[PDB]
């Protein structure tokens, strides 16, 4: 029999009437161009940490390196932690556990050169044995 | 006579609950012309029709056999088979793609997101549809060269791994390039706009710039270099209006 | 909040889905490359840097067992410096790649260098001048504890 | 077996989605209608996306031209059986046509003053044939039928034509002469599509496929001609299928004839010009019909070139390299990457192959389908256009002019969307179907599918190909033409031997291919039957027996007191070939050429002269 039901018309984007009712600008530019120009100025800093050290520059080793690593983390986490494949509770659950990976691993750096070696002293520990 | 053999992805979605097999075919290379499409034709005709596929114009130019020769992504109408004969050169459908059956992948996001960019020229004020030629100096159209040419074959999409994981939200090379390419035509206004179409954290600004896509483009374009000249259009420096249809015109 | 298209994005996803249709292998059956590769160990650096200074930082607080004891439990059945000598390596090369090779992506980034033998170059000029560094800085402070061993004079 | 069907109702639906097929769904679109298009691949596949040379059209970026020195060599190109009315819209609609694509968005390549770059090409000139040789093709450097493929598919988007990709068309909807939508099956889960609209338009270039070699994709089986020729449609001009003279020696891929526009030139064995030996004036740039007839001699008499002494050489090394960049770059590669050239340094391998199908289903100046006894005229078919190369409002004749092709896409695909908004009314509401609709499409779709038999759906198309190739060559002959149609009528019969493997819905390839088969018979005989009854030689079609041009008159002596030939006894005239697909058989008729132009006012019938280039 050709005597079957009515069909609809196949599932197809819409770049116009799509358009209309949606029209918000919310340009991550602008926070792209500063964590580039961040790593960018994070360049002298590391070479500068092979040479200077101390209490000092331990701070804004860990000070810098923290900030570079959570914006990094959340990148990674934004990758991997697909929606998709993990369901939209346990997507937020490794979004909001990124920031939890940055405060914590300042609280871990800052506890270091407090009452720990700090970095630079430490990286000179290791260079000995 | 030697005996070329290839491994290709079988998958039949008519069968319940099928798992999708590696296939081995071997094929005499005498009898068979220099491509690997010319064999693919050649296993369908004269060993299994059952091999299925998307062909048309053999000659490196629409794209419809764009799948993963030898790990890579690539045409494979104008691929060369692996002359080595001890050596097997095994065939995959685009990565990170839905396969509808064998080597076909279900094409339509890749196309949808296509169509997003709205791929047609745009000015500011209306004009006569049937009328006069917009000036391009030459100049000008030199920045569509790289850009036009691209088949829409999605190699390079279906190997930039940010599109196999984000492929909902990640526009992906083949299909950003195409943007570009609309927002430098110096004849169209809608630089502005089609720039803040992709303005998000994900659609644009996931390119955490591997290079994988200009690398695996059979047509010898750059993906890549278009990706970073819109970076910097969402962020630093600007499109530049073109010198006014010159009189006489 | 989600642009037009990649709200259609995600329901394909679900027609995709709910047709059982699998997903053409990737990863697995993709060649290695110059290209992913890289990146991949810029991945890898980046976060197993990240990750020590986690299981690191917190790590010596929230044990007793400070950091100068560690130095020390390790030296306390010292393995032979080359050994030693290559973990001092393993540690410099993930922070002389990453930065390397940083510095690098951020030309991509803005369009600089983005052809395949400009890059093919950046790969290797960097790939290189980091295990070259990573070695000359393990290597050199070996030197000068050696050159002391015996003073000539 | 057992099958799943749906229903649609639209205003119009187009079974073709090339540049003819997005040109019509695009105006129509934008005109406001409900537009399906239906494709067997995705628009961007579609054939169209391999033209090279260009498009014409008098713009005179580079010397002042006029519409109506292009309408000539248009008539000429065509030997005088290509109806003038439908070269007259071809040719004057050309300048805004092609403009109408730059303000799409084509990236016409560019003369310093910023207009469209035009190249020379085969067979034009200005001054009605009296100036010198015409650059008046427009071309997006090498690869322009591909820019404007992407381009009219851009702005398909733009108008709304839900797009309905990876479905074939089965058969027409046919209700008593008139059509009422298509049916289609859908590749993507063998679903089977039934499209109630109130027109419908057949855009499905060309049947080249039906040859062991040509430069067209694999797709172009011609499905449109069959069908109509199902439906119950005749068919016209078959026999006029053009070799173009740049096929590549072995796998038979184009190489451009903008090569030759830009100086490019062929050379035999001892390595002479030998075109400015066969037309003096026009040289290598003669028309297609006459440098492949050319070529095809120099063979069979030993100048030819390669380890063979069969083939020949297109020398283009001499050209500068700054220029085969600009000019021919996307050719400068499909040869390094199939024939091993470095088109700086060595001439391509050159055979002629067949290219183009100025054949197909007869239309009016509108590009409405024809029926037409000897009696009453040509009726129309009412609810069924049909345009490009697949089509055949003869603005060909007997040989297709180059880059004419894209333009009579874009041009009738354009004038569907026109003569559109034109006859249906707002009210003439959606067609209902017949009971029973096409289940007899189905019912070969099943035949087929289950098609048992002891013949491989891939071995049949390989020896009709090799017979098509044989028989049906640059020289045809009574003696082997009057053979061929035998052989390949016991062919098709063969089709109730067939065998195909794959038994399943969900992309059937092994299954569509022998449906591509299916039509391609139907194409590949209605063909050589007409070609083995047409006794003259004019155009791509030409007889070793019968090498005179046989017209109405003799337009050497100054036709002065000359009683006209009879229409019975002379060539003049198109070939309507009938084929009921059943059994299988065609019988002819002939259609007169239509000779007066759409306005003599605004321009005047251009009377048949002496095929000479
Ligand atoms: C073959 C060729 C032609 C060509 C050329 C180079 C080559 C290799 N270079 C040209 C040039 O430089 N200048 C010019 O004027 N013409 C040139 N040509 C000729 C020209 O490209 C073609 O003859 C013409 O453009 C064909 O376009 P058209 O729109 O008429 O048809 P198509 O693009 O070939 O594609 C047909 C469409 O129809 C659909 N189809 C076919 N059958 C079916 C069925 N079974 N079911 C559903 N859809 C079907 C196809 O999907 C396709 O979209
Ligand atoms: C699993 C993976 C394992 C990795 C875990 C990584 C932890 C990441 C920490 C990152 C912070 C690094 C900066 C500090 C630093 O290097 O310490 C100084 C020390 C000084 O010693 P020392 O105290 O001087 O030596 C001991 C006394 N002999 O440095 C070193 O010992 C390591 C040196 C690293 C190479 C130098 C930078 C090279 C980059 C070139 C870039 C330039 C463009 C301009
Ligand atoms: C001058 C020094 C450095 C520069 C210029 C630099 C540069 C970059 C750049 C450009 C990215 C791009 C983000 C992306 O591809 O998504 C990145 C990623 C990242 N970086 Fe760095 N980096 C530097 C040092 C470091 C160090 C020392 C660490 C470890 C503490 C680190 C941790 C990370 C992490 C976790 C990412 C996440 C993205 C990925 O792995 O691909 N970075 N880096
Ligand atoms: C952009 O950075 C990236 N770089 C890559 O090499 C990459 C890949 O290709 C992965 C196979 C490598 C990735 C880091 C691993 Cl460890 C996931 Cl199991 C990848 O998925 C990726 O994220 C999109
Ligand atoms: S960029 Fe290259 S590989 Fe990708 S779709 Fe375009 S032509 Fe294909
Ligand atoms: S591979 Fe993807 S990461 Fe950017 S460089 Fe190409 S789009
Ligand atoms: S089929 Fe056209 S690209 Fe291979």
């Amino acid at each position: 029999t050709s005597a079957a039901v009515t069909g609809a018309a196949p599932p197809q984007f819409d770049p116009i009437a799509a358009e209309k009712g949606f029209k918000p600008l919310h340009s991550h530019g602008t926070l792209f161009k500063i964590e580039r120009y961040f790593a960018a100025a994070m360049v002298p800093l590391i070479p500068a940490a092979y040479f200077i050290h101390g209490r000092e520059m331990d701070l804004c080793l860990a000070l810098a390196l923290t900030l570079h690593v959570h914006w990094g983390v959340w990148g990674v986490v934004n990758d991997y932690g697909r929606p998709f494949v993990l369901g939209d509770t346990l997507a937020a659950a490794v979004r909001v556990g990124a920031y939890i990976f940055t405060a914590c691993l300042l609280a871990g750096l800052l506890y270091f050169n407090e009452h720990d070696v700090g970095l630079t002293r430490a990286f000179e520990m290791v260079w000995e044995l | 006579k030697r005996i070329k053999t290839f491994e290709i992805y079988r998958f039949n979605p008519e069968e319940p609950g099928a798992k999708p097999k590696l296939q081995k075919f071997d094929v005499d290379l005498d009898k068979c012309g220099t491509m690997v499409l010319d064999a693919l034709i050649k296993i369908k005709n004269e060993v299994d029709p059952t091999l299925t596929f998307r062909r048309s114009c053999r000659e490196g130019i629409c794209g419809s056999c764009a799948m993963n020769i030898a790990g890579e992504n690539t045409l494979a109408c104008i691929c060369n088979i692996d002359q080595n004969t001890s050596k097997t050169t095994k065939i995959y459908p685009l990565p990170h793609m839905f396969v509808i059956k064998d080597l076909v992948p279900d094409m339509n996001l890749f196309y949808a997101q296509y169509a997003s960019i709205q791929p047609w020229l745009q000015k500011k004020t209306k004009i006569n549809l049937g009328e006069k030629q917009q000036y391009q100096s030459i100049k000008e159209q030199e920045k569509l060269d790289g850009l036009y040419e691209c088949i829409l074959c999605a190699c390079c999409s279906a190997s930039c791994p940010s599109y196999w994981w984000n492929a909902d939200k990640y526009l992906g090379p083949a299909v950003l390039m195409q943007a570009y390419r609309w927002i430098i035509d110096s004849r169209d206004d809608s630089a502005a706009e089609r720039l803040a179409r992709m303005q998000d954290g994900f659609s644009a600004f996931k390119c955490h710039t591997i290079m994988n896509c200009t690398k695996t483009c059979p047509k010898h374009l750059n993906p890549a270099r278009a990706i970073g000249e819109i970076k910097m259009l969402l962020t630093k420096m600007k499109t530049k209006p073109a010198p006014l249809p010159t009189p006489a015109n | 909040e989600k642009t037009p298209i990649q709200v259609w994005g995600w329901d394909y996803l679900m027609r995709q889905r709910a047709l059982k249709r699998p997903i053409a292998p990737h990863l697995t059956i993709y060649k290695p490359q110059m290209t992913w590769m890289v990146s991949g160990l810029h991945r890898v650096t980046g976060c197993a840097m990240a990750g020590t200074l986690l299981i690191g930082g917190v790590g010596f607080s929230v044990l007793p067992l400070d950091f100068t004891t560690f130095v020390e439990f390790i030296r306390g059945l010292g393995i032979p410096w080359v050994i030693l000598d290559t973990f001092k390596f393993i540690i410099a090369f993930p922070i002389a790649f990453h930065t390397l090779n940083g510095i690098r992506f951020i030309g991509f980034d803005m369009a600089k260098g983005t052809d395949i033998p400009s890059i093919y170059r950046g790969a290797y000029l960097v790939l290189g001048l980091a295990a070259l560094i990573s070695l000359a800085v393990v290597v050199y402070p070996r030197w000068e504890r050696h050159k002391k061993a015996t003073l000539p004079t | 077996a057992q099958y799943k069907v749906i229903d649609h109702a639209y205003d119009v639906v187009i079974i073709g989605a090339g540049g003819a097929g997005l040109r019509a769904a695009m105006g129509l679109g934008e005109a406001g209608f409900k537009t399906a298009v239906v494709t067997k691949m995705f628009p961007t596949r579609s054939h169209t996306t391999a033209a090279q040379g260009g498009i014409n059209a008098a713009l005179g970026s580079m010397n002042p031209d006029d519409w109506k020195w292009h309408f000539y060599d248009t008539a000429k190109g065509s030997d005088w059986l290509g109806d003038q009315n439908a070269m007259h819209y071809l040719t004057r609609n050309a300048v805004e046509a092609v403009t109408e694509l730059e303000n799409f968005g084509m990236p016409f390549s560019r003369t310093p003053e910023g207009k469209i770059y035009q190249r020379s090409f085969g067979g034009q000139s200005n001054n009605y044939g009296k100036g010198g040789v015409a650059k008046r093709t427009c071309c997006v450097a090498d690869r322009t039928g591909h820019s404007m493929l992407h381009t009219l598919y851009g702005n398909s988007l733009r108008c709304h034509c839900t797009f309905f990709i990876e479905y074939f068309a089965l058969d027409l909807l046919m209700d008593k002469g008139r059509c009422v939508g298509v049916i289609a099956l859908c590749l993507e889960d063998g679903t089977i599509h039934r499209f109630r609209s109130k027109r419908t338009i057949v855009a499905t270039g060309g049947y080249g496929r039906a040859y062991f070699s040509c430069t067209t994709a694999h797709m172009n089986t011609g499905d449109g001609t069959a069908l109509a020729t199902r439906a119950g449609i005749a068919l016209e001009d078959l026999e006029f299928i053009q070799f173009h003279p740049t096929g590549i020696y072995g796998v038979g891929c184009l190489i451009t004839e903008g090569s030759r526009g830009e100086g490019g030139f062929l050379v035999n064995s001892e390595g002479e010009r030998f075109m400015e030996r066969y037309a003096p004036k026009a040289k290598d740039l003669a028309s297609r019909d006459v440098v492949s007839r050319a070529e095809t001699i120099e063979i069979m008499e030993g100048r030819g070139v390669g380890p063979e002494k069969d083939h020949i050489y297109l020398q283009l090394h001499h050209l500068p390299a700054e220029q085969l960049h600009q000019r021919l770059p996307g050719i400068s590669e499909t040869a390094k990457i199939f024939a091993g050239v470095d088109v700086t340094k060595e001439p391509i391998p050159v055979i002629p192959t067949v290219h183009y199908n100025m054949g197909g289903i007869p239309t009016n100046y509108k590009a409405q389908v024809i029926k037409y006894t000897k009696e009453g005229g040509d009726k129309i078919v009412p609810g069924l256009y049909a345009c490009g190369e697949c089509a055949c409002h003869s603005v060909h004749g007997a040989n297709r002019l180059g880059a004419n092709s894209l333009l009579d896409a874009v041009v009738f695909g354009r004038a569907c969307s026109i003569n559109i908004k034109e006859e249906l009314k707002p009210d003439e509401k959606i067609p209902e179907l017949p009971e029973g609709a096409g289940e007899e499409s189905i019912a070969n779709l099943d035949a087929v599918r289950y098609a048992n038999g002891d013949v491989p759906t891939a071995e049949l198309r390989l020896t009709m190909q090799k017979t098509m190739q044989k028989h049906a060559g640059v020289f045809r002959r009574g003696d082997i033409l009057a053979e061929g149609v035998k052989k390949m009528m016991d062919l098709s019969k063969e089709l109730k031997r067939l065998k195909t493997t794959d038994r399943s819905l969900i992309w059937n390839s092994d299954l569509t291919e022998s449906l591509e088969l299916q039509n391609l018979m139907l194409n590949a005989t209605q063909t050589i039957v007409a070609a083995e009854n047409r006794k003259e030689s004019r155009g791509a079609h030409a007889r070793d027996d019968f090498p005179k041009r046989e017209d109405e008159y003799d337009y050497s002596k100054p036709i002065e007191g000359q009683t006209k030939r009879p229409f019975e006894k002379h060539w003049r005239k198109h070939t309507l070939t009938k084929q009921d697909p059943r059994t299988g058989h065609i019988t002819l008729d002939y259609r007169p050429v239509i000779d007066k132009t759409l306005d003599p006012a605004e321009v005047d019938w251009i009377p048949p002269i002496i095929r000479s280039y």
